[PDB]
């Protein structure tokens, strides 16, 4: 209820239409308004297009916002969420005012899981830090997979270094750096370029070693 | 050409 | 589920 | 001369039916024999089975070795030179004798041309020596492609220096080489895993440096 109530107050500016994608083979799409008397789905329309294909409506819902606003969303049904393909989306106010327009490559907006079984060991032989890991559980592709990893501790130094890592791998030996020094550690995964695009996911939980 | 859909690691394609 | 061919760089695929 | 020489007392293994991919549209296949009076390339018959699709012929064709022995090849039709299924092969006397029969994927099988345009610099700023070159020329899927680095140097200086290259990786830096001596650098490319496989090309023209 720190991080919780932190973000309660870290306000964000303007609103947007915000699409993602998990696996490949889903689409959410959503936004966020001031809770208002009975304006509900019935006052708005979401309509999509694959390129070359009739036009679709899908069913909007509604849900709070940890902070009091509502938001309203679609789900894609998986038959619609192919890749590679310029997707046109339409929010309708059901006065006929335009909400939002916006067109997308599912491909482009992927925000993964972020990666499970974290495990740090002491490279024994040489003195150090062996990093390895597991991507995002049930995901595909996963030789596309970007990592970064984001190395800290060690009482008032406030490293919070972080190494990239190229894509199917899952080890990283953090070779040189302390003696005697508190560690921890976390990872985030992303698709990879140019194919896919996206956003960084969460940070995979942390592991501590103690050099 | 080739008829490819996502696997576990990469693509899986056999031609058309 | 995508049609694909070799391109410069990786494939190039769209759906079938 | 030398290395043809060198070539020319090389060792030798039996008799194996050779096939190879160049670009990703096309296939040779050959064996290498004793000269023969009166033996020519229709004294066997070379048939292929591209899976699900029927039996074929390709034509033979004979050229001197170097080396003394005949070289018998046929390269397959481009319409044949499919990627993911199983090529059935056979080479049969004239007579149905049985000679050869092998089963690959031209996936499976790439031998890359050497890179080109290999150039060598010394990055001021920091005293390193950065290495650059292109891809196979007409090669297609060039992200794919792995290479590795040859530092062979001056006089009786010379112990074997080699580097690994990532994938789509065209440049490196090399740093830590020795003041005032002469590096001689060559390049070789290959189709990564788990897609492709095959062997290692030819090196590269190469570059020589002062440090």
């Amino acid at each position: 209820k720190f991080e919780s109530k932190a973000a309660l107050l870290a306000a964000r500016g303007p609103e947007e239409l915000l699409c993602f994608t998990e696996r490949l083979e889903d689409l959410v799409c959503f936004w966020e308004e001031a809770a208002s008397a009975g304006v509900g789905p019935g006052n708005y329309s979401f309509s999509y297009q694959l390129e070359d294909e009739p036009w679709k409506l899908c069913r909007l819902h509604q849900a709070p916002t940890a902070r009091g606003a509502v938001r309203f969303w679609c789900s894609l049904p998986t038959a619609d969420t192919s890749s590679f393909v310029p997707l046109e989306l339409r929010v309708t106010a059901a006065s006929g005012a335009p909400r939002y327009h916006r067109v997308i490559h599912i491909n482009e907006v992927v925000l993964l899981d972020a990666p499970v079984g974290l495990v740090a060991r002491l490279a024994d032989e040489s003195g150090h830090v062996v990093l390895r890991w597991l991507p995002p559980p049930e995901t595909p592709m996963t030789s596309h997979i970007r990592y970064e990893v984001d190395v800290s501790a060690g009482n008032g130094a406030g490293s919070v270094q972080r190494v990239e890592i190229l894509e199917g791998r899952t080890e990283c030996v953090l070779s040189n750096l302390r003696g005697r020094t508190r560690y921890t550690f976390a990872v985030r995964a992303r698709m990879a370029e140019p194919s896919f695009g996206g956003f960084w996911s969460a940070w995979s939980e942390p592991v501590s070693l103690l050099t | 050409t080739y008829s490819c859909h996502f696997g576990p690691l990469t693509w899986v394609c056999k031609p058309q």
